[PDB]
């Protein structure tokens, strides 16, 4: 059981840099691809053969691609802490950047590099045996994670097809944002993110900032703070393929029974217990408490209030010393609760899943080591609010034909500016149609 | 038994309408204090 | 000399079987390594029903193990009494179940069951006189519910005469640990009713309630639930392995417990279940065992038997016992409440005795009842299926893998007519 | 947001009150039935004594 | 001014909802109390 | 063959019963562990009236503790001789009645009574021939008065041909410890006169006076009061466990004592009670035992029998003795004090002998009188009840919890006619 | 079984500091919060030997809330149970009830909710405040109303510090108290009274401290609280909890105001010389000078009493002392209580704080009584509030805040009704 990951755009490489950091130490691999010779701590030898592949002399290499157009951020990895870890072929960087222009990153510049990217993907997958699926990290509000990413998505769907695609995509928050053309660069990529990404787990930066300030107590967080809990979530939801447990739920079961219709796949992610290093010992962290905290409206990686929506399905991947009784009792109390609702056609809402490995915390990190943890990946109906507000702020800019020349001169037309508009409209209509 | 039950119910409801004498006023007082505090959002005491 | 063959499928099936072989092996006295180091010579006499001597006393249990991922065979081999299973009996796939009955029963079924029938047929030839088959699997999963069901179809197609015990766990509202239980429950029960001979239906809420009330446990877990299921599965075959005052073979159980060929969904319970705190206070006597049996709090399934009518029942007993006291208890309990049994059957309760109680006790029993209050078990899943299927929920995972909605409608119809039959016989 | 949460919680409290009221109504109906059948039994006892 | 009017209206509606809930909850409380009194009288009668 | 099940209500009942079992287990010769280690066989010969054999010489008492707190049960278990009890009998809530009759009879009583009747039914079914129950409780609390009353009424609606020995520690004013004793005592005696069949009146005032005067103790804690009450309770019922020249069991005592269908309120004594200094300077002759037994400063009641006539009396002697000596002693007593005896009953006194005395004491006796002085305690509590109730003090704690005003007045009337019947017959 | 503690304002959190200082050494927990079945009422076991309490210290002026964080108990509490605002209510009921108060009560509820959630056998709430101030009165009333409308079915014990007749810090604390009377008359279930003049006189006589400060009062109040809750925490010969306390000490819905008296307050130099018998300490508890509240009991008739004994006490001497008291004539128990004592006996002697002002005494008594002499306190406060309110002095501060003349008028009328109710029920 193996999965090969692809990172695109500034967010892609940064989340990769703060995610493989967690992966290597969770599997106890030194930053030069060598397990310690004298001591060793791990569940088994075949635990790391899902992310890192050994090659002869005990020199593991990750199953990652870092592809980007600008070299100014790939060089950071090339000269950073893990230079020897990644071997030079898994690091693809173009000559110049895409610069927030979806068309520029999609058609002209991305053409020269997508074939190289997929030609490395194939010679990475051939060595693989139990290829579970493809996990992708990108920021849709950009010129590389949107354009090149949405080109590679089609160029992989044409090559493999029915394989599971877990795309963890970052949209702009309504308030906090770092661009002007992000509504265009988001809706245009959404039009093709709907039709190819099988499970699009949505993220947001304001929501993670609020989580970090509220729980972790840090008043001035940053990307090095956000990407750490992003890595925490990805490890929490991927650890079932790696570390055993009573109730195991892998990527197949996850992707299989959280998507009720072939187009309603838009998850909200949440992680509990997010707690600092000065309250963890003062808090008795029981299964019921962490479950309620995970289901709190004020703890979501997307800034959407679910009280306006209904949980179509839920999937709780627990970790660590969790006995499979209190989890059942807690989900029973959740069903009994009437603040949060379900939908009338899904009387069985939850996937419990339990892994027997406690969370692993980076030394010199803001997150404290704890016995247990839980990741909630719920399919809801309030994401229509997110898409509605995005479109509402898109209309105010498109009605003036603003910034359109930067696209049309790059080569595109208004046909897709209208097509993405109507496709997002149909997406919203489907959401409020199924919600009833 | 029916008469006794009804007597108990009516006496208790009278004792609680005694309390509801203290909720109706708290409605009108809050309404009146809210209609006026709405006009002091600009200048709370300089307008005085 | 009457051989029994055990078939394990699904993760739950593999765990339950790895505990059942635990209990059976320790009570016949074979140590973990695989040799025989018992104490009494009465256990040696019937080890052929479950074991084969290969060479040098390394007994190999007569079991088939099947799944779709190696992540369950790893646990099976790791667990205690793991080395006993013959390495040839680990037919495993490479893909995984996926919780889809389509992958369980149509796609992966073709390339897995055709490969495991070789092992099961070789085992049948290796043993001499098959009494029947006992299969422990799941109904809420992908391997046990679908692939196990298709294997049931193939085995019954091959051997028509042999009986079949189907130890099947079913989903439940309060302990619904997944979200497509109704589909994989209906699509399995439709074949189970037609094809099996004794459906031993279990669940998880009943076992948790037992481990909380009767066993007074603090943190019950799958180990304890599987231990209880193992105790029942050993009690059901106590008679073939040990002599007694009145033997009871599997065909005898079926004959005394089935009044109609498709009315064969029993409900089972164990006795005695006492807490370690108050072990030394109760009295292991037949009246106490029967009182603990005949009540809803001990049945190992989410059924309220007093909300129905026991059509028939059977009671296996073990220990140096008096059939006089046994059957006076079985008659007094029958005559106290004539309403809860059916009108047109005299002597609704069969009894049987064996002279060797299980290890660690001195006096035990096992109650297997064919009731009509078990219809509500399937009624819950049927109403869930109606509500979910009316809006085609999750249906594409099935209708994109060579399946038609006609299958769903007919499975629902079969469940409806079965539950109608139970309701009618009241 | 506060008004939305308030309305939800009020509706929940309402359905709770009707839940407990239905429980009480069922119990009282059971009791009335038991009382009348006990009167029937006392009449039968008088007949047996006679 | 428009924003203040909206906020003021929302506050009034919140407080009125709270007070009406308090009233209705007390009403169901006394109704259930009467049902309970009828219950206990019935129990003592049936026991005798 | 005859059976007694013992129930303990409230903290007072639990402590009294714990000491009672500490006494009776020794009188039967079994140690706290539960394994017999005594000397003779006259002990074991009829211990089936209290104990049940569990597993090879482990005897468990037939008692049910019950209250609304876990702390009292924890104290009982932590104390000596508390191991013998079956943990299943330990039934309790968590909130606590809080000296509130409404809590102890209407809310918590209702929510625990269904559970407690299950265990009392289990004990009353495990036996063979019941003759009556024992209940130990107070009349000045919530868990003891209201809950015990509800329990005994629920028993009467189930076993309408059996007696109950309800040992009621009446709330004495000079030993009162809570502000509302009468609001519990009156409302408890209301149904005590209706349902319970032998109410044994006891009072901490008389117990403390006995300890101060006769025993000459310096620091009498509740231990010695419970010791005296347990000695009385164990002596009243030795006519079953032990063979005597003239045997008289519970029904015989009841029919001998109770002349009219509602005058069951017994005032009780015990002999011989001595200080360990004067026990070396006295003679335990039968006339001396009788004189101490009729010594008015020895009855366990604050009502001096000199303030009324004796409806009847009964004496239970223990130890090899002379029956003629007993009869002539009681005849001399009656002839000398003929003014204290009802005129329309010839030979107002009953005598019985058992050939086994409580161990250590080579001779002993017990007194059960039905004197009309009992009206003193009831008028002395009715005065307080009326004095409080005139201005409805402390009344909202019950009215708000579900009791109308008319119930208190009806209780007043029942108490008044109860205290008036004794005056009428005096 | 648990009760959760809330501390509102200066006096509340200072008395709470004393109470938790006492509790940690009561149960053997080191101040850092680690032990080297009875603590369950106050602490809650967490971690590998950690015991955090069930207190919330909430106040507006941070200068005293953060004193706990700076102090030696920074590791004991949950770092967000110490709720601090940004600017005190400035002894202004209107400010602490309307302007600032409504922005912190939401967080107070959001914490007390999960406190109650981690609690299982909740017996009730106990709150500390001084209605002589602004926050302790206003925020106290608001939070108390919120708890009443949320839970309602759970009892509340409010240990209220009151303006003494002569020792008065502020000049508007009559206004603060008459404004808080509405909440303390219908939300708090049991309201315990504490004055400063009476405690000062007790310190001056019994303990012979010439110049006492706010540490002695806090210690002597923590002792009373500990004696009240020892029945729950430790074992006992004859126990009594909050439910019996209330069913024995609240004869009427609108009569709940207790007088407390601890005994024996004896220093270590006289502890050796005084043999301290049970009857002696009971008489010293009932004598009209060892009570914590300035109100002449002889100027009234007793209604009910509760006596919590701790230490080496047997239940015969308590009864003998009660009989002697009922035979005494200086105190007149009212007729509606032929019995008038809820006597409870415990088994854990008092615990001495190091560097404290009390000795290791084998036995101790805490008396809590309901009488009719508190109408004197209410009447004096009403007159001394009317004196100021005739000229409407200082009212303009509350009016400018937003509070109108209404709540003043209704508060005065509620005091009048309360006074008449005590005077009438006295007969
Ligand atoms: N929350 C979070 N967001 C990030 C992080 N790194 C990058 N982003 C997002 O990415 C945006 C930066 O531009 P990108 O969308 O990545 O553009 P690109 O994919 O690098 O392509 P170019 O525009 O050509 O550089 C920011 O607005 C962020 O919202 C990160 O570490 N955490
Ligand atoms: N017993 C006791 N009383 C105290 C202590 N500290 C302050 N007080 C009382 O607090 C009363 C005045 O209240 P404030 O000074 O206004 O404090 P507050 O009640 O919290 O009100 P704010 O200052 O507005 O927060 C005085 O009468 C003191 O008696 C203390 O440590 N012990
Ligand atoms: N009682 C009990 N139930 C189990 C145990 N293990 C798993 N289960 C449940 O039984 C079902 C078995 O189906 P599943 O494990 O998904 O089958 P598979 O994954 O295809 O092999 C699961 O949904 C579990 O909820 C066990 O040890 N005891
Ligand atoms: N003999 C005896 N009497 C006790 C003991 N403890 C309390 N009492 C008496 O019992 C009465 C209280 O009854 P209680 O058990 O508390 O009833 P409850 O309030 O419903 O729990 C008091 O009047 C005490 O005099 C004890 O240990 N022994
Ligand atoms: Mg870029
Ligand atoms: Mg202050």
């Amino acid at each position: 059981r193996e999965v090969i990951s692809i990172h695109i755009g500034q967010a892609g490489i940064q989340v990769g840099n703060a995610c493989w950091e967690l992966y290597c130490l969770e599997h106890g691999i030194q930053p030069d691809g060598q397990m310690p010779s004298d001591k060793t701590i791990g569940g088994g030898d075949d635990a790391f053969n899902t992310f890192f592949s050994e090659t002869g002399a005990g020199k593991h290499v990750p199953r990652c691609i870092f592809l980007d157009l600008e070299p100014t951020v790939v060089d950071e990895v090339r000269t950073g802490t893990y230079r020897q870890l990644f071997h030079p072929e898994q690091l693809i960087s173009g000559k110049e950047d895409a610069a927030n222009n979806f068309a520029r990153g999609h058609y002209t510049i991305g053409k020269e590099i997508v074939d190289l990217a997929l030609d490395r993907i194939r010679k990475l997958a051939d060595n693989c045996t139990g290829l579970q699926g493809f996990l992708v990290f990108n920021a849709v509000g950009g010129g590389t994670g949107s354009g090149l990413g949405s080109l590679l998505l089609e160029r992989l769907s044409v090559d493999y097809g029915k394989k599971s695609k877990l795309g963890f995509t970052v949209y702009p928050s309504p308030q906090v944002s770092t661009a002007v053309v992000e509504p265009y660069n988001s809706v245009l990529s959404t039009h093709s993110l709907l039709e190819h990404t099988d499970v699009a787990v949505m993220l947001d930066n304001e929501a993670i900032y609020d989580i970090c300030r509220r729980s972790l107590d840090i008043e001035r967080p940053t990307y090095t703070n956000l990407n750490r809990l992003i890595a925490q979530v990805i490890s929490s939801l991927t650890a079932s393929l790696r570390f055993d447990g009573a109730l195991n739920v892998d990527i197949t079961e996850f992707q299989t029974n959280l998507v009720p219709y072939p187009r309603i796949h838009f998850m909200l992610s949440s992680y509990a217990p997010i707690i600092s290093a000065e309250k963890a010992y003062h808090e008795q962290l029981s299964v019921a408490e962490i479950t309620n905290a995970a289901f709190e409206p004020a703890s979501m990686m997307v800034k959407c209030d679910p009280r306006h929506g209904k949980y179509m399905a839920c999937c709780l991947m627990y970790r660590g010393d969790v006995v499979p009784k209190d989890v059942n009792a807690s989900v029973a109390t959740i069903k009994t609760k009437r603040t949060i609702q379900f939908v009338d056609w899904c009387p069985t809402g939850f996937k419990c899943g339990i892994n027997y490995q406690p969370p692993t915390v980076v030394p010199g990190g803001d997150l404290a080591k704890v016995q247990r943890a839980v990741c909630m990946i719920s399919n809801s109906t309030a994401i229509g609010e997110i898409f509605s507000r995005l479109d509402h702020k898109f209309d105010l800019m498109y009605a003036k034909r603003a910034f359109v020349h930067w696209y049309v001169g790059e080569g595109m037309e208004e046909g897709e500016f209208s097509e993405a508009r109507e496709d997002l409209a149909a997406l919203e209509k489907d959401f409020e149609e199924v919600g009833a | 038994n029916r008469l006794r039950v009804e007597a108990r119910k009516e006496a208790m409801l009278a004792g609680r309408a005694g309390k509801f004498a203290d909720v109706q006023a708290t409605r009108i007082k809050t309404m009146r204090q809210l209609i006026e505090n709405r006009k002091y959002v600009e200048k709370h005491r300089k307008l005085h | 000399m009457r051989e029994i063959v055990h078939i394990q499928g699904g993760q739950c099936g593999n765990q339950i079987g790895a505990k059942f072989w635990e209990v059976v092996s320790d009570e016949h006295g074979i140590d973990p390594t695989g040799t025989y180091h018992g104490d009494s010579d009465l256990q040696l006499e019937r080890i052929n029903v479950y074991f084969n001597e290969a060479t040098g006393g390394r007994y190999v249990p007569r079991a088939i193990l099947m799944d779709l991922e190696p992540g369950t065979m790893d646990s099976v081999r790791s667990g205690p009494y793991g080395q006993i299973f013959r390495p040839d009996n680990f037919v495993f796939g490479q893909t995984g179940a996926g919780n889809n009955w389509a992958k369980g029963h149509y796609t992966e079924g073709a390339e897995l069951i055709d490969s495991v029938l070789d092992v099961v047929r070789k085992e049948a030839e290796s043993c001499d006189c098959l009494q029947g088959f006992q299969v422990c699997h799941s109904l809420g999963g992908g391997t046990g519910s679908g692939m196990g069901t298709l294997l049931i179809s193939k085995i019954r197609e091959e051997y028509p005469d042999r009986m079949m015990l189907t130890f099947s766990v079913v989903p439940s509202p309060k302990v619904s640990d997944t979200v497509v239980e109704p589909y994989n429950a209906t699509l399995s029960v439709h074949q189970l009713v037609e094809n099996a001979d004794e459906c031993m239906v279990l669940d998880n809420e009943a076992l948790y309630d037992i481990c909380f009330r009767t066993l007074k446990l603090t943190t019950p877990t799958f180990g304890d639930l599987n231990h209880l299921i193992s105790a029942v599965m050993s009690g059901i075959t106590c008679c073939l392995r040990f002599p007694g005052q009145l033997n009871a073979d599997l065909r005898k159980l079926a004959v005394n417990l089935i009044p109609f060929p498709r009315l064969h969904f029993f409900m089972v319970g164990f006795t005695p279940l006492t807490s370690r705190g108050s072990q030394q206070y109760r009295a292991l006597t037949v009246p106490e065992l029967t009182q603990q049996m005949w009540d809803a709090k001990n049945m190992m399934c989410a059924a309220d038997p007093r909300h129905g009518r026991y059509l028939t029942a059977s009671a296996l007993f073990r220990g140096r016992m008096s059939t006089k006291e046994v059957d006076e208890q079985m008659l007094n309990v029958q005559n106290k409440n004539s309403s809860y049994f059916v009108e047109w059957i005299p002597n609704n309760v069969k009894s049987s005795v064996c002279d060797i109680p299980p290890k660690g006790l001195k006096m035990s029993a096992t109650f297997i009842g064919n009731s009509t209050a078990i219809q509500e078990m399937f009624k819950r899943v049927s109403e869930q299926f109606t509500a979910m299927f009316r809006r085609k929920a999750f249906l594409h995972w099935y209708t994109g893998e060579g399946m038609d909605e006609m299958e769903f409608t007919e499975a629902e119809s079969n469940m409806n007519d079965l539950v109608s039959e139970y309701q009618q016989y009241q | 947001e506060d008004n939305f949460n308030l309305e939800g919680r009020i509706m929940g409290d309402l359905r709770a009150m009707e839940e407990e009221a239905a429980r009480l109504n069922s119990q009282i109906e059971e009791g009335r039935g038991a009382k009348r059948d006990t009167l029937a039994e006392i009449v039968e006892a008088e007949r047996q004594i006679m | 001014a428009a924003h203040a009017d909206e906020v003021f209206s929302l506050e009034n509606r919140k407080q009125q909802l709270a007070l009406s809930m308090e009233e209705r909850k007390q009403e169901v409380e006394v109704h259930r109390d009467g049902l309970r009194a009828e219950l206990r009288l019935l129990r003592e009668d049936v026991h005798r």
